[PDB]
């Protein structure tokens, strides 16, 4: 009889997706913010370099 | 005998100047342009793509909130 | 009977779990690569500052 066993299977399984969802959101926001940090620090330097190019 | 250098004519000290002329100017231009092109290609496109990712995950996460609401209406009976 | 409503969600869970794991792993990999790139940019700037430092 697989009734109760598969019910426990679903009960344990479906919460794991939600557990991963919040982690994915947090890590994606972290990656996006860090990329923003790099691009913010990079634009000023590349603009000064464009100023640097042959005066 | 030591290495008896055979009798030639010339030359030196023009090669060093020749080597410096390319590096100092043309290499500098091409290097700074490579930096500029790499920055322009990567940073803006990928930050736009990642904000696109953020809005899409907002959509999917809200859709999943609605799925959770309907699942807890159809389940908690 | 009662088995199928459980089997359907049970199989719904497996592929979703695998896809979420793959997505979070790949996002983490991208994050680490960007971290290394950012540290490298800081290294280049600091090396320039340390080498010149007035001569």
């Amino acid at each position: 009889d697989k009734l109760k066993e598969a019910e426990t299977r679903a009960e344990f399984a479906e919460r794991s997706v939600t557990k991963l969802e919040k982690s994915i959101d947090d890590l994606e926001d972290e990656l996006y913010a860090q990329k923003l940090k790099y691009k913010a620090i990079s634009e000023e330097l590349d603009h000064a370099l464009n100023d640097m190019t042959s005066i | 005998v030591p290495p008896k250098i055979p009798d030639g004519e010339r030359v030196d000290f023009d090669d060093i100047h020749r080597k410096r002329v390319e590096k100092d100017l043309n290499e500098l231009q091409t290097l700074i342009e490579a930096h500029f092109e790499n920055r322009k290609k990567e940073e803006e496109e990928l930050i736009s793509l990642k904000d696109r990712i953020e809005k899409r995950r907002a959509e999917r996460a809200e859709q999943q909130r609605i799925r959770n609401e309907r699942e807890k209406e159809r389940q908690n009976r």
